[PDB]
């Protein structure tokens, strides 16, 4: 019945990692999208020029 | 001249109660036997752990 919770207490420390990474890739993609949305004039300002 | 037990009697837990006990929370003692007992009818049990 220990080595259960031996195992489990592995497989959740893989899974909060696993999924952390995945977090962080797609945080960057986030970020990177976040710094186009300001720096990206409507089309209406870049038309005109 | 009594002769008493040496030794502290084990009482080990079986494979199949690792599952009842975590789906469960309960042990049967000797899963094991009651299968077979109860797949050769037989009504008595020589021990009861």
């Amino acid at each position: 019945l220990d080595k259960i919770l031996n195992v489990e207490a592995m497989h959740t420390v893989l899974r909060a990692l696993k999924n952390t990474a995945d977090a962080m890739e797609r945080g960057l993609i986030h970020s990177f999208l976040q710094t186009l949305l300001r720096k990206a004039p409507p089309y209406f300002v870049v038309q005109t020029l | 001249t009594v002769s008493a037990p040496a030794t502290y009697g084990n009482f080990v837990l079986s494979p199949e109660n690792a599952v009842t006990a975590i789906s469960y929370h309960s042990i049967l003692a000797d899963f094991n036997s009651y299968k077979a007992h109860l797949t050769s009818g037989q009504p008595h049990l020589p021990n009861d752990s």
